């Protein structure tokens, strides 16, 4: 008496893998609902049963359980309400703050935009950090990786950008502004609280959407919050606005997707992960484009978290994610309780994108800069006894020293970009080789307040101009040479 | 109550046909005719109205087609303040022979997480008296520690430590969950709580329960245990808003167990040799373990170090469920250094120039820096020589080594070990004498002075006492 | 005659150092490739065999 | 034609029932009622006359009992002359939003290797009109060619300048195969290709045809993108009897999608973890780019090597097919010698003088030990010094550093940026200014004369120019 095309049967329930039999006309990947209330995804249609992931407890779910369709894939409550609330992978609010009032329901599994859509990306997306702004230029529109091991401060990294995006989005220049997204994937909801704390304390909120699926929440949550987010941030992408996403532990959504696989008996591969998990991570991070005038102009910027295990950077999902994404910023733990701090290491970080994504300022500067630690690099192994070395290697050290101290920046503390461009010019021109390597930081903080507070207009210059004009640097000069002469006290 | 049938007894796998309804995952079966009580708790439904159950104690002695009831509710334990001083099992049952735990109120071992809106922000440090973990990994009050470690490193020294400095002092009651561990030192541990007063015997003063489940338990067992546990500080933190502390010993084996009955389970193996169902399980379990806004829970977990790789996927995603770290490395006890924390290694999330204070944040920053450029000195001194490295270099290994050895505290635990007394510092102390070693004004004192010793006092008093005896 | 004598004794001996380093890590490093995929090669023989066993 | 039914939808593994004549391996399954295209590849006829096939396209959507048709054929895409100057996908539908391409006829995309007798005996050199390439390592006539190096070192513009000039010389149009090409960078790679004018949007003065296989899109269409623009390329060879050039990017992502798509259908992984069929899927890819009676398809492969091990069993089979290696190094990019290439490091097989002339062998073994002995006394100069170098030390580094300057040559795809008309240097001018170098001949001449220039009378006169 049961339809068995629009409703169906448990057969077996187990390991958050239900089998149902009937629902003959379900589509692949919709979603259904459980008897218990408990809703669900149609994966596998197999022949005989359609296996249907939970996205809850299996206690709730029995064997004869009626299942019945709701006739939609997977979609997320998709707008800007969602700005400022912490929600969860199917959009449901979860700061109990009330119901959103998103207009707009957009599919998670909506493909990337293609190749005429899209054009080369130019705006620089300003990280705040002294490293990542002047070595590892980031554009809006690009993918790149904050890769590193455990307890390295890739989570820091991303943070800060969500901070330092508060001076252009209170700004009301629009072209600018740079709507945040945090996906949250296996993190604990005591982390989750901690990061939306810091968040709303440096009044971040406003602009950021906060979509967690913490470790209690079941596998396919885990596995489509990712999705969600973007799909979330396609919205201004596709609307002139530009966004960023950080999409923080993607490996922890490839082991969600590896144990829906696997309980689905889906054929396995090396570690175990499914084959289809490079397409899992591509169909997400191509999402993230700059899209041209004709489209709107939007971008949404992809900044992917991978934790590497001991620097294993040739491991299947860090190999597949660095494959798609356009460069990475590596972190070493070395650098972190070596005084480096970011642990941002120069050498494996790479951009893509270049300095095509760097303001003519920065670029001017962090040339000679990315030159002069290169050198450094280069002649780093004589550091160590290098006192008996020829003159130019000595230069070199103590450049690159200067500028390692220069690049050191505190947490929570994101720098604007014409204070990073003043510092930068400071370092390179080479001012700083006279003052001792632990003062160099101690400069760099009073010089910033010092220009910061006297000196206004030049800063004005450079973010309005955006370039070092003759005239800024004679200007820079003679204020750097002023402030280094009484600096010392 | 819809009794079943047993169809198939394969290890510690039990498949019952239910005739009538079929009894819901996670509900616990008692199998009839036994002279012991065997809980059967259901895994999956398999079909034909067959439940596939893992067994809570031995599977001898079953018979196909042996009746089994349903509890109708999951596996529910004696909870309540009469649990203090007691021993229980994964089931709920006194395993001290002090007779029947009376406890009014019983709890289901298995439930539901606390919510995000439950989350407490807040971040207060607990001064545990270890000068490593105080000053390079402070712990914080409600926040989870993990006792990071391989086998034989000090995992089990450091939690009895961290129980006789803290679960003493906090009036609060305690919970320690021996989760698949040697049973003498279970025996060890209920001696010496009785002698010291954490649990009386005669009187109704006892602040800490014991739940008990060791390595000869069966995997089923091993793999509840835990959650027993929990469950016990979870009604010491909601239904009491008491501030509570959770001692649990390898919570590794509680993963362990799982990757021992998911192939019966029928489960795909996941990499390495894991369950599928790692992060997820341990997650499961771990979000229940929380400081909710009702009340605090400080959890201490001792996570074993399969063959000392952190990377093994069971101590690697119990990095993640943790507020504070610290791992203990071989090679430092190797070298002596007890406690065997690893400097470089250890983290806090507390670990903040705001929270800390700005003097503890750049002393420890300091030390684990020193130590960076010792390391890195080491490899010079391979091939150079001591005595052909810079004044720099050796004034810079001298004072490292002189921090390191200052780091190995005598524990009161490891009286018996060592023969030294045991030490208890003061963060302050810990904080002022690190940073006198970094500046040097200790650098005439030989490093012997700095090794087991408590505070700066102790470490000046030994070398004149070598002075002495020279 | 003799610091300088020593001093390209030290040079020489260094460079020759050097030189033995690089054949031991190029052996080691052809040692590594072979472990990390025989170690690759087992972990999946192991999966296989788990999954045709169910 | 024999309209199948959906039976199994289980991620991009579609089964599909037909209760009329079962269709045979590698052929187009189209599927009725989606608004996008999904054409599905027969891969294994489980019985029951039900066939287990991949999909090209997003699986998302499919109904079990969805009604899916049979083209009768492998999949076939546009082929023809329009082809040039479009972007097309897998399944040949163009992705640059310029219309249709109209072409008269279109092939599939899984054909048979050229037959023995077709195969030619002779090895040929397809210059290039480069000097370092068409020196050290010349390419050869139909056969594989690895360009390893990534970003930095000039490859893009290598690729345009190999199109323009095997255009210009040859006569013979090229085809970029991008598997798993990045969306962003396949944009930016079009941009740039239309900017240096290999492909006019204007009129039909294209000379490359470009196939996407984007990361985006499902193992199964990255894995045959290569097959389709090896059919694109054999119209050329075949129908034109033109010196095709195949550029594939990355032959490592069409590896790495083989070996997804084994573990799709379940096949149980070989070593490492690749497909256990990987030899034979390179083997079916390599062997159709040879050279034929009518023409040859020469291939440019991007290679990648995982983790660094050339051991690797992926680095290994491509090894196994190539002729020739280009490795464009940083820093010879660093000494500002364009194109970038590394002239020690960059091999060819044909390399041997009963190929290349004895005179060509002569002459690029002789800038192989000039550039070495150099290499091995830079140490000497760094350490001593220039003045503690013997005499002919002190030649050799002069003649060396003009053979690493005249190595570079201006490329004419770059020639609006740089103001520098490109240069196309016949081999015999390549021969004939490198052997005079190595003689001694131009001794006398400045370094700086033989940077930046074509034949070595530009360089003489480039001298003249100087001050
Ligand atoms: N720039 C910095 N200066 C000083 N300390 C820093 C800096 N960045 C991060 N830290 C410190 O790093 C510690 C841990 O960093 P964090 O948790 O952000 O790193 P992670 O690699 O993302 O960690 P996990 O993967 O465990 O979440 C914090 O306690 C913080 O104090
Ligand atoms: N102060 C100390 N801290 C820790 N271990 C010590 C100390 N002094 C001696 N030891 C030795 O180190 C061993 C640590 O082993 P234990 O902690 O019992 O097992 P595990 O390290 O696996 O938890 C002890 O058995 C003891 O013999
Ligand atoms: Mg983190
Ligand atoms: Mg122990």
């Amino acid at each position: 008496s049961v339809d068995l095309e629009e409703t169906g049967r448990v057969l077996s329930i187990g390991d958050g893998i239900a089998r149902v039999h009937g629902l003959r006309n379900v589509q692949a990947e919709e979603m259904v609902e459980f008897s218990s209330g408990l809703k669900g995804m149609s994966l596998n249609l197999e022949p005989d049963n359609v296996g249907v992931v939970v996205f809850g407890n299996d206690k709730l779910i029995k064997e004869g359980d009626i299942v019945k369709r709701t006739g939609a894939i997977v979609d997320v409550p998709v707008g800007e309400e969602l700005l400022g609330r912490v929600v969860d992978a199917l959009g449901n609010a979860i700061d109990g703050k009330g119901p959103i009032g998103s207009k707009t329901r957009r599919r998670v599994g909506l493909k990337a935009p293609g190749i005429i859509p899209r054009i080369s990306v130019r705006e620089p997306m300003q990280t705040g950090i002294k490293a990542v702004d002047s070595l590892v230029p980031i554009g809006r529109g690009q993918r790149e990786l904050i890769i590193g091991d455990r307890q390295t401060g890739k989570t820091s990294i991303a943070i800060d950008t969500i901070i330092n995006q508060k001076r252009f989005n209170d700004g009301t220049d629009e072209k600018k502004k740079l709507y945040c997204i945090y996906v949250a994937i296996g993190q604990k909801r005591s982390t989750v609280a901690q990061l939306v704390k810091r968040l709303t304390d440096a009044d971040a909120m406003k602009y950021t959407i906060v979509v967690s699926a913490t470790a209690s929440d079941a596998a396919p949550l885990q596995y489509l919050a990712p999705y969600s987010g973007c799909s979330m941030g396609e919205y201004f992408r596709d609307n002139g606005k530009h966004a960023l996403i950080i999409y923080d532990d993607l490996s922890k959504q490839a082991v969600a997707y590896r144990q829906m696989s696997l309980l689905l008996r889906r054929p396995p591969g090396r570690e175990a992960y499914p084959g289809d998990v490079f397409y899992l991570h591509s169909r997400l991070l191509e999402r993230a484009a700059k899209m041209n005038d004709a489209f709107g102009g939007g971008s949404l910027t992809a900044l992917p978290v991978i934790e590497t295990q001991a620097g294993d950077v040739s491991a299947y999902i860090p190999t597949n994610v660095i494959s798609i994404t356009d460069g990475q910023i590596f972190l070493e733990t070395e650098l972190f309780y070596k005084g480096i701090r970011p642990a941002i290491n120069v050498g494996l970080s790479v951009s893509r994108v270049g300095s095509a994504a760097q303001t003519r300022a920065m670029k001017q500067v962090a040339g000679t800069m990315k030159l002069e630690l290169a050198q450094y690099r280069e002649v780093a192994a004589f550091a160590q006894f290098g006192s008996d070395l020829d003159a130019a290697t000595q230069q070199l050290l103590s450049r690159g020293v200067r500028l390692t101290e220069l690049l050191k920046q505190g947490q929570y503390a994101p720098m604007a970009i014409e204070e990073q461009v003043a510092v930068i010019y400071a370092g390179v021109r080479g001012y700083l080789d006279k003052l001792e390597p632990s003062k160099i930081t101690k400069f760099e903080n009073a010089f910033l307040s010092h220009v910061i507070s006297q000196h206004q207009a030049l800063l004005g210059k450079i973010r309005a101009d955006g370039k070092i004009s003759e005239e800024t640097d004679a200007k820079l000069k003679e204020i750097v040479t002023n402030f280094l002469a009484g600096f010392e006290a | 109550a819809a009794t079943g049938r047993i169809v198939a007894v394969i290890g510690a796998v039990v498949d019952v046909q239910f005739d009538e309804g079929l009894p819901p995952i996670l509900n616990a079966l008692e199998v009839q005719g036994r002279e012991t009580r065997l809980v059967l708790e259901v895994a999956q439904h398999l079909g034909e109205s067959t439940v596939r159950t893992i067994a809570m104690d031995g599977t001898e002695g079953l018979v196909r087609g042996q009746k089994v009831l349903d509890s109708g509710a999951p596996i529910k334990i004696p909870v309540g303040p009469e649990t203090l001083g007691r021993i229980m099992n994964v089931i709920g049952e006194p395993i001290d022979e002090r007779g029947p735990i009376k406890t009014k109120q019983f709890a289901a071992i298995h439930a539901e997480a606390p919510e995000f809106m439950e989350m407490s922000v807040e971040q207060e440090i607990l001064v545990t008296g270890i000068k490593v973990v105080d000053l390079l990994a402070p712990y914080a009050k409600g926040g989870k520690i993990g006792l990071f470690g391989g086998a034989g490193v000090g995992k089990t020294v450091l939690i009895m430590e961290l129980i006789n400095n803290v679960a003493k002092a906090h009036g609060g009651y305690s919970v320690f969950a021996g989760v698949g561990e040697r049973t003498r030192e279970g025996n060890d541990l209920y001696h010496e709580m009785i002698e010291s007063g954490v649990i009386n015997l005669k009187d109704a003063t006892s602040k800490v329960a014991l739940v008990y489940g060791q390595m000869n338990e069966p995997p089923g067992a091993r793999a509840r245990v835990a959650l027993t546990g929990l469950t016990v500080a979870e009604y010491f933190r909601d239904q009491e808003g008491q501030d509570v502390l959770l001692f649990i010993d390898n919570i590794f084996r509680f993963t362990q167990a799982g990757s021992e009955v998911s192939a019966l389970l029928g489960r795909i193996p996941s990499a390495v040799g894991y369950q599928p169902t790692l992060a997820t399980d341990m997650g499961t379990m771990q979000e229940r373990i929380t400081t909710t806004k009702k009340g605090s829970i400080t959890s201490v977990q001792a996570i074993y170090v399969p063959a000392d790789d952190l990377t093994d996927p069971a101590p690697a995603t119990t990095f993640a469920h943790l507020d504070a770290t610290t791992v203990l490395s071989r090679a430092i006890a190797e070298l002596g250094i007890y406690p065997a924390v690893d400097p470089l290694d250890s983290t806090s999330r507390i670990m903040d120039p705001n929270i800390v204070g700005s003097e503890h944040y750049d002393v420890a920053r300091g030390v684990q820096k020193i130590l960076q450029d010792y390391k890195s000195l080491q490899d010079i001194i391979a091939i150079l020589g001591m005595d052909e490295l810079s004044e720099e270099d050796k004034l810079t290994v001298s004072r490292a080594r002189k921090i390191q050895r200052f780091l190995s505290q005598p524990f009161q635990v490891a009286e018996v070990f060592t023969g030294h007394l045991g030490k208890l510092v003061p963060l302050k102390e810990t904080i002022k004498g690190f940073q006198q070693i970094l500046a040097g004004e200790y650098d005439h004192l030989p490093e012997q002075a700095f090794y087991m010793v408590g505070p700066i006092e102790e470490a000046v008093a030994k070398a004149d006492k070598l002075a002495e005896e020279h | 005659e003799s610091t300088t004598s020593e001093q390209s004794a030290r040079m020489t001996a260094m460079d020759n150092a050097s030189k033995n380093a690089s054949e031991m890590i190029d052996k080691l490093t052809l040692t590594f490739n072979r472990t990390r995929q025989a170690v690759i090669t087992k972990e999946l023989i192991e999966i296989i065999s788990g999954a045709a066993a169910l």
